[PDB]
């Protein structure tokens, strides 16, 4: 889900004629440049993971409990792309999210 | 299939981070010898 | 008073704890010779007496041509709505000068204008309760 | 538009107030402030 959401962002930046994300702050702080976008259910997979893969003893990475959480999309799009200090704000409106 | 270009470093040094999110009218310029957006020291907190 | 949120920076660890909620105290120092007049309390209250007259006699001058408009349900209808007027231009009065005074000024930082709002200053600020979760990190 | 020009009028009033009360320095940062008050209206 988080690979469909890098690129989902990365695209939508280009629709809007931005190909650096750092144009931004030349014209606004850092603090100002906010992600609210959510998720029903997050990284269900990772939650696989956790419930049923490591109960048969699979081999599964030791932070798999990170790539669940429905913000940790959000987090990795500023951590790789935006790297803004503005607001964080992750809904969860199952079909209305 | 370079659409995606992930980011190496922040657009501030960790040295000069904070002073970054303490400076509300900090903001990034064009580095000479990179060409690329950062924060450069003289921009901050400065009259101009 | 106040409530934020913050993001950190590029980096790739995910349950890192970060500063970027330090942006709350920014505030530009580069000018800081003389005092501004916006954090003062009576500077402010100065403004909105002052606008406050201006608004009443706004309200007399809209009152008066409805009169000539003019008629029971007419008067009713319309004068609740001048009424209705004259609030909203108090409360933005009240708002630009009592609530949002240092929004809009980069030398005042959210946390201290959170406090000045109330007459408070930084050094009111008498505890801080911490995330203090018991790892080295936070 | 009515209460745009009572708004300059403000303008007025307080530039001239900052006239007396000066200079280089003083004047720029307090005049900055008053604009961005007038702005703020």
């Amino acid at each position: 889900i988080t690979l469909f959401v890098l690129v989902s962002v990365v695209e939508a930046f280009i629709a809007s004629g931005i190909t650096d994300p750092y144009e931004m702050y030349k014209y606004v702080h850092v603090s100002e440049v906010g992600n609210c976008s959510g998720s029903g259910m997050g990284g269900v997979s990772a939650l696989r993971g956790m419930f049923k893969d490591r109960f048969k003893d699979e081999p599964v990475q030791n932070d798999i409990l990170q790539e669940s959480f429905i913000n940790t999309m959000s987090a990795w799009v500023n951590m790789l792309l935006i790297s803004s200090s503005g607001p964080i704000k992750t809904p969860v409106g199952a079909c209305a999210t | 299939n370079k659409l995606f270009v992930s980011k190496e470093h922040a657009p501030y040094t960790d040295e000069l981070e904070e002073d970054v999110y303490l400076d509300p009218l900090a903001r990034v310029s064009k580095d000479k010898k990179s060409g690329s957006l950062t924060f450069n020291s003289k921009n901050i907190q400065s009259k101009d | 008073a106040m409530a934020a949120t913050a993001t950190d920076k590029i980096g790739r660890s995910v349950p890192a704890p970060g500063k970027g909620i330090l942006t709350t105290a920014r505030e530009h120092h580069s000018s800081v010779k003389y005092a501004s007049p916006n954090l003062n309390m009576k500077y402010r209250k100065r403004q909105l007496v002052t606008r406050e007259a201006q608004i009443k006699d706004w309200v007399e001058n809209e009152l008066e041509a409805l009169k000539l408009e003019a008629q029971n349900e007419f008067l009713l209808e319309r004068t609740r709505e001048i009424h209705n007027e004259a609030e909203s231009q108090l409360r933005a009065a009240q708002q630009q000068w009592g609530n949002d005074f240092y929004k809009r000024d980069p030398r005042i930082a959210p946390l201290r204008g959170a406090l000045a709002t109330y007459g408070l200053t930084i050094d009111d600020l008498g505890v801080a309760s911490f995330h203090g979760t018991s790892t080295k990190a936070n």
